């Protein structure tokens, strides 16, 4: 009974941190891909010359 | 005409020939630039300053010098045949 | 001839005017009438001695006016026709 | 995939749509 | 489950409004009917301006403007509040199969027609700014996410991507065996969904940095029959699910990750031309040639 309450404490904590880890990596992905998309576009300006 | 007509029903500030000021809601004008101002104040100019009230003032055109604005004014497709209702789907055989 | 018609062609240039009672306006102009009735927009005032004021639009009766002050940005020659 | 067959496919498609949505086949049509 | 009768003819297209609260439907009857999603699903419009079949409906991203491409050679722009036809773009010589408005501003629109032209527009001007001449009929167009590219699918099977800046064909994708009846771009802009008459639905990597083979996933299980209708495709808002119109009367939703069917829902009597997802709640509508719209909760 006690163990379940500690598990009930642990499960949101594990969910909170790991989802935040995943979320930051997606935020990292969004920042990376935004720059990376722009630089090909920049390369196309160079290619246009 | 057309420039003056744009101003109508606004709250207009007039400067008379003697130096006085009127402020009034504006609804008439005429070929001699007669005016009817309405809901109106007489206003004169620490240098002392004062504010008297007048009603429905009719201004003989000779006096007017200038007038100015400072206020905003003292102011589908038919329903169609469709109906929604609750329904089941019903799978066919096979 | 008929210089008041020259004062309608002049539209949407810029002017100072001094009125008769020592008033000065500084304005860009749109609209004028047969009896010289002036209307200016983008209006900066200066009364007699009293300090400047700035106004959205100002309409000035005809017979209060004295001299305009045209800009040097007029080539005059066009007025002959 | 031959360009020949594509041109025939275009011809088939053009004729099909033109008659399907022909003005004399509109919903509101009443015959003479 | 809700049933929405009252179209006198085939329903080709249906779209939820971006706020989810209202719904648009249109088709062979030429009328555009606007429905409330909640409550008794009542109707409160007839849009009347067209003279031919309405082929596709799209909202702008704020929802004030409804775009309808029609077989009458015109694209109508409607104000959603008043129902006034705001403008009539009348530049096309043949049937307008599709349209799609830009994600980002300004209010650009692009169009695909059976005349083989792909025409870009601007709502401010009455004429087309640019026209790309395709050799064969164009059945569906969409922008990319950045609003700089037109992607077009036509009866020439290949997918063609134009660039508005260079005015030139920029890359092409090969793999479909038949006419590309429907194109749809994910809300994130990375991926495109395609429907073709070769009985395959596919997902393509539209991103600049894709591998040389851009076909990432292949889905099966829809049918194109002898009516050869323009069966459309749509994405779920989260990108987890895809839907495709099918002519075998079943409503298909696939899971994009597991590549399985998740729902295969009977009850329509005719070919299902378009299926759309609600933006926030898990409600799905499917438009069919049986003159009915079916709306229902999924889990």
């Amino acid at each position: 009974e006690e163990l379940k309450k500690h598990e009930d404490s642990a499960i949101p904590r594990r969910l909170e941190c790991l989802k935040e880890d995943v979320q930051r990596q997606q935020e990292r992905e969004k920042e990376l891909q935004h720059r990376y998309a722009d630089l090909l576009l920049e390369k196309e300006t160079l290619k246009s010359k | 005409s057309s420039k003056m007509l744009q101003h109508i029903d606004y709250r207009m500030r007039c400067i008379l020939q003697d130096g006085r000021i009127f402020i009034g809601t504006f609804k008439a004008f005429d070929k001699h630039m007669n005016l009817i101002l309405c809901d109106c104040d007489e206003f004169r100019k620490a240098e002392r300053e004062e504010k008297r009230v007048l009603g429905l003032v009719l201004l003989r055109g000779e006096n007017l010098v200038s007038m100015t604005v400072e206020g905003p004014p003292p102011k589908g497709a038919a329903g169609g045949p469709g109906i929604g209702r609750a329904a089941g789907r019903g799978i066919p055989a096979g | 001839m008929k210089l008041v018609r020259f004062l309608m062609k002049l539209s949407h240039e810029t002017v100072t005017i001094e009125l008769k009672n020592g008033t000065q306006v500084h304005g860009t102009i749109t609209g004028v009438d047969v009896s010289m009735n002036t209307h200016l927009k983008a209006v900066k005032m200066t009364l007699k001695n009293r300090e400047p004021v700035q106004l959205e639009t100002l309409s000035i009766r005809g017979n209060n006016i004295r001299y305009f002050i045209l800009p040097d940005s007029l080539p005059l020659d066009t007025l002959l026709v | 995939m031959s360009e020949e067959k594509l041109q025939e496919k275009a011809r088939k498609w053009q004729q099909l749509q033109a008659k399907r949505y022909a003005e004399k086949r509109k919903f509101g049509f009443v015959d003479a | 489950i809700m049933l929405l009768s009252g179209h006198e003819g085939e329903v080709y297209c249906c779209k939820f409004h971006p706020n989810g609260s209202t719904l648009a439907s249109a088709g062979f009857d030429r009328l555009i009917l606007l429905w409330n999603v909640y409550g008794d699903c009542d109707n409160y419009a007839t849009l009347k301006g067209h003279s031919g079949a309405v082929m596709e409906l799209h909202y702008n991203t704020d929802g004030s403007m409804l775009f309808s491409a029609s077989t009458d050679k015109t694209v109508a722009v409607w104000d959603s509040e008043t129902g006034e036809r705001v403008k009539r773009l009348k530049g096309h010589t043949s049937f307008v199969n599709s349209c799609y408005p830009a994600r980002r501003g300004p209010q650009l629109v692009c169009t695909g027609s059976d005349d083989g032209t792909v025409k870009l527009w601007d709502i401010r001007k009455k004429a087309a700014i640019q026209t790309f001449q395709n050799t064969y009929q164009v059945l569906a167009v969409t922008f990319n996410d950045t609003s700089d590219q037109i992607i077009s699918g036509g009866i020439d099977n290949d997918i063609k991507v134009w660039d508005l800046r260079q005015n030139k064909l920029t890359y092409t994708m090969r793999g479909h065996a038949d006419s590309v009846t429907g194109l749809s771009l994910s809300s994130e802009g990375s991926y495109l969904l395609s429907n073709a008459m070769d009985n395959t639905v596919r997902v393509w990597d539209v991103r600049p940095f894709a591998p040389k083979e851009r076909c990432v996933k292949i889905f099966q299980g829809n049918v194109h029959n002898f009516e050869k209708n323009l069966l459309r495709c749509s994405w779920s808002p989260d990108g987890s699910k895809i839907a495709a119109g099918s002519a075998d009367r079943f409503v298909y939703v696939w899971d994009t990750t597991s590549r399985r069917i998740l729902y295969k829902l009977p009850g329509h009597a005719g070919s299902i031309n378009e299926v759309a997802f609600h933006p926030d709640e898990p409600i799905i509508i499917s438009a069919s040639s049986d003159k009915r719209l079916y709306m229902g909760e999924i889990q």
